[PDB]
């Protein structure tokens, strides 16, 4: 499914509400303060992902690695590049209760792999 | 606006001031100008969050701060030369500053406490069968200066229930002896 | 305030650093061993590159590429900013233009003599 | 005779970067005028070492010790350069890395 | 207040002393000072207007 | 009402003002340039999704 | 108001107040046997 | 502020010692050499000499009242 | 103990943890290694205890009554245990750790508030810092309770 982003007006660039057009039975994207329309490519206007089944590796950055106080282990090598240091840490994000779970960056620069056991 | 993304914001007393492309070198520059007593002064604040791109300076007043021994790869900076000159402090005049702007000691914040991996004692920075941190930045110059004026009169202080050690820092100050030498005026 | 007493005061110095000396300042307690006495143009070194301007360095007694480090100008429109190479000859050896990087004061036991040769600029220079 | 002799003292204690001679002095200085004398009259060198490993400075009847830090973050190569040859012929004395710092 | 919302920064805390200072007595009486010349500078506005406005000159020591 | 609203509530004003009010009454009218301000990675539509009913209170 | 919106609306309040099973204000339950 | 006269416990004389535990001192000995050597052998005398903090000689850094 | 608590651990990192019913697996977590560490203390101070003597005066108040508990006897003998604020270990006052000399994210029992040591053996800066809190919450108590129950 995936989520939804906002999308513009051309001329105002104030965002477009969604609309239908019952001439056509199609949906459009309209902006309410110019009179610019748009024909929709994703027929989807909104998603809530109650679960909230989201992979935390997109909230990672390789930065992180860079940390004096995380912890560093030799025992998980990287997959991308082959460095054995690594540093691991917890998800310490609310919304997820199953938060032992460990996730991985590569200490190797410029390679910032991420993965989780 | 499209660029402040994959930059790291920069903080100085709290006003956003620009971005920064390598927040990492930038802070090897900071405390590199902190500690040689250059336009940083010693009481200057610098953290970098990593994981939230911030790095925020603070020079304003009132932030509580401790000196600590700065710690190289595994190492104390505070090498034997340090202590020499120190024990002949009342003739060559070296006195704490030099200390410091050696770039040996450094005042941490509790805010860039945070960002800091302590070692309790140099034994911690010897290498062990299993390495806890192997990464420590600074050191205590002694652990027991966590205590205060009245608390660091307690002999033995880690062998009492702490209550007790309230209540002796309590009555410490009820006690009798002589509270200023000139007295008699 | 007056000149009659700046010249016998600044010629006091030249003749009293040559007497007997015996003690210290604040505890009169330590005997001295031995006396040290006292344009010019420095080149600095970045601590990461390590420069090698010269043969000492390099750990080298004399220069095995050179015999005379001939100091000659970048160009018309820098003096101080010169391009020291340790190079006798046309050969495209390290090129370290010395740029301009503009008290720094230098001496030498110059036969026990009373002198001083204190710098001029800072430059310093990289690998060009 | 190639030996260090780099010192660094402060902008009240700026000694003259040639000898004193009556033919390149002159009277142009005068609480407030007694730091001022004191720039162009004490202001030639003797760098004594002591027994402790320490040194002084003796520009008259007072006594600076100085201590002589060994800093390796200004690694600059001293020399006297006079002009003479083609662009200052520098010649090669000793590096310039420890500095002394004099102060009363 | 959003990554706060969205989980994906961590509330503040309240206790931390990162968060706090120390109000020392330099600070204090520099709050006391700007009170205390302010309400100066406006006994002096007060005292220079009842005589200007006579259109004379004033002593600003009285 | 349909989502979570963002208010702010300035000083010497005794009612909440919406942000996007905020921003428009110090020059920044087009909802782009207030995104821009607030949301600095246009990838993420959970930030987007959840800034869009302060801008549809204030149209 | 139009469709969309009406569909958005219920979606919340569905999600809320749609009792499938259960009796409200209990929130959590635990059966267990009692040692004492 | 000043040597007590006997000491707390078992009321032997410590006020003749003090000068002379200052002068042992002077004379490089250890604290305990120097204890040994007035003759305090019960840890009580030990405690009255090598617990006392002579403040009569800061006392007498203030001019009297009367010259 | 310690072993124990790292092997809960490890179990943690790999997700080879499963929660018991009705508690989350933070709260499971932190069930198995309080129950870990409450084990410990348990048979250290059962150790202190069964190794003193007929002479003892500690045993001998206890006995009677008079003062102290076999729980004194043993933090002053085997090892004073867990600290708790709140009902539970030393929380992460910095960011995702409870002193600056511990690594980030380490619920190991040292880093939570553990003080493996006994009153004669004397606390480590870290134990006597957490033991501080454990005693200042006592402190608060104490102080708090007064007005409301005299209400
Ligand atoms: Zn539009
Ligand atoms: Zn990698
Ligand atoms: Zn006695």
């Amino acid at each position: 499914p995936g989520f939804v982003g906002i999308r513009f007006c051309q001329e105002c660039n104030n965002m477009l509400y969604p609309k239908e057009d019952k001439e056509n039975r199609i949906l459009l994207y309209a902006c309410r303060n110019c009179d610019y329309q748009q024909e929709a490519d994703n027929s989807c206007i909104y998603v809530n992902k109650i679960t909230h089944e989201v992979d935390e590796l997109t909230q990672i950055i390789a930065d992180v690695s860079q940390d004096p106080t995380l912890p560093r282990t030799e025992d998980h090598p990287c997959q991308k590049c082959g460095h054995k240091e690594a540093v691991f840490f917890q998800s310490h994000s609310a919304r997820a209760e199953d938060a032992m779970r460990l996730y991985y960056v590569c200490t190797a620069p410029h390679c910032g792999h991420r993965w989780t056991e | 606006p499209a660029a402040i993304a994959d930059a790291t914001k920069i903080f100085v007393n709290g006003c956003w001031v620009g971005i920064h492309k390598d927040p990492e070198q930038l802070m090897n520059t900071l405390r590199k100008l902190r500690r040689q007593m250059d336009i940083i002064v010693s009481e200057v604040s610098m953290i970098r969050d990593i994981r939230e791109r911030e790095i925020r300076i603070y020079t304003d007043a009132g932030r509580i701060c401790r000196p600590l021994l700065i710690v190289e790869k595994q190492k104390l900076l505070l090498k034997k030369r340090h202590i020499d000159q120190l024990k002949e402090r009342e003739y060559n005049n070296y006195s704490w500053q030099d200390l410091v702007a050696s770039g040996v000691v450094e005042y941490i914040d509790t805010l860039e406490e945070e960002t800091v991996m302590l070692a309790m004692t140099p034994d911690d920075l010897q290498e062990k069968e299993v390495a806890y941190c192997s990464t420590y930045t600074h050191c205590e110059i002694h652990p027991s200066m966590i205590l205060g004026v009245c608390a660091s009169i307690i002999p033995f202080p880690d062998h009492n229930q702490s209550p007790r050690n309230t209540y002796q820092s309590a009555m410490g100050k009820q006690a009798m002896g002589v509270y200023i030498t000139n007295f008699h005026v | 305030k007056d000149r009659d007493s700046q010249i016998t005061a600044i010629e006091k110095t030249f003749e009293d650093a040559q007497k007997s000396i015996s003690q210290h300042y604040s505890k009169p307690r330590v005997t001295p061993v031995e006396v040290m006495p006292v344009s010019q143009a420095m080149i600095r070194g970045m601590m990461d590159e390590e420069g090698n301007q010269f043969v000492a360095y390099f750990l080298p007694v004399e220069e095995t590429l050179k015999k005379r480090k001939r100091d000659q100008e970048e160009e018309m429109d820098y003096a101080p900013d010169d391009v020291y190479d340790y190079k006798i000859a046309r050969e495209y050896n390290w090129n370290v233009k010395n740029k301009a990087s503009k008290f720094f004061i230098f001496r030498e036991g110059d036969g026990v003599y009373y002198n001083e040769l204190e710098t001029r600029v800072r430059l310093s220079k990289r690998r060009a | 005779g190639n030996d260090l002799y780099f010192v660094k003292l402060p902008n009240f204690l700026s000694v003259e970067p040639r000898p004193f001679d009556p033919q390149y002095y002159e009277d142009e200085f005068e609480e407030e005028g007694r730091t001022r004398l004191k720039l162009k009259v004490e202001n030639n060198a003797r760098i004594v070492k002591w027994s402790d490993g320490s040194m002084s400075l003796h520009l008259g009847n007072e006594v600076f010790d100085v201590y002589k830090a060994p800093l390796q973050g200004d690694h600059n190569h001293l020399f006297i350069r006079q002009g003479t040859g083609l662009q200052g012929q520098a010649v090669f004395k000793t590096k310039l890395t420890f500095r002394p710092h004099s102060t009363d | 207040l959003l990554l706060a919302a969205l989980g994906r920064r961590e509330l503040d805390d309240r206790d931390h002393y990162g968060n706090k200072r120390l109000d020392l007595a330099g600070p204090l009486l520099a709050f006391l000072f700007r009170g205390m010349f302010k309400n100066l500078l406006k006994e002096v506005r007060i005292y220079a207007q009842k005589f200007i406005d006579r259109g004379k000159d004033f002593n600003l020591e009285l | 009402a349909i989502g979570q609203r963002i208010v702010a509530t300035l000083p010497y004003i005794k009612q909440e003002v919406p942000i996007i009010i905020v921003f428009r009454a110090l020059g920044f009218v087009s909802d782009r340039d207030i995104l821009e301000h607030i949301i600095y990675d246009f990838e993420d539509p959970e930030m987007m999704e959840m800034v869009k009913p302060s801008l549809d209170e204030a149209f | 108001m139009d469709d969309d919106v009406f569909l958005r609306c219920i979606e919340s309040n569905m999600l809320t107040d749609m009792t499938l099973q259960g009796i409200e204000q209990i929130s959590k339950v635990y059966m267990h046997l009692p040692q004492t | 502020m000043i040597i007590p006269v006997r000491c707390f416990t078992c009321g032997k004389i410590v006020g003749n010692k003090w000068e002379a535990y200052l002068g042992l001192l002077q004379a490089e000995y250890t604290e305990g050499d120097a204890l040994d050597a007035l003759g305090l052998k019960r840890y009580c005398c030990r405690r009255m000499l090598l617990a006392h903090v002579d403040l009569i000689e800061k006392l007498l850094n203030y001019a009297p009242l009367e010259k | 103990a310690k072993q124990d608590v790292i092997e809960v651990i490890e179990k943690a990192h790999n997700n080879e943890l499963e929660p018991t019913p009705g508690n989350t697996l933070r709260q499971t977590f932190e069930n198995q290694v309080n129950r870990i560490l409450n084990d410990a203390r348990d048979k250290t101070g059962s150790s202190a205890q069964k190794s003193l003597s007929e002479y003892n005066n500690f045993k001998s108040m206890v006995v009677s009554g008079a003062k102290g508990s076999k729980i004194n006897i043993s933090q002053v003998i085997a090892v004073v245990g867990q600290q708790n604020v709140e009902g539970k270990r030393i929380p992460f006052g910095f960011k995702h750790r409870t002193l600056p000399h511990f690594i980030k994210d380490d619920y190991g029992p040292e880093s939570r508030g553990f003080v493996e040591n006994s009153y004669l053996a004397g606390l480590t800066p870290t134990e006597f810092f957490f033991h501080a809190m454990g005693g200042r919450e006592g402190l608060i108590d104490t102080a708090v309770k007064t007005a409301e129950t005299g209400y």
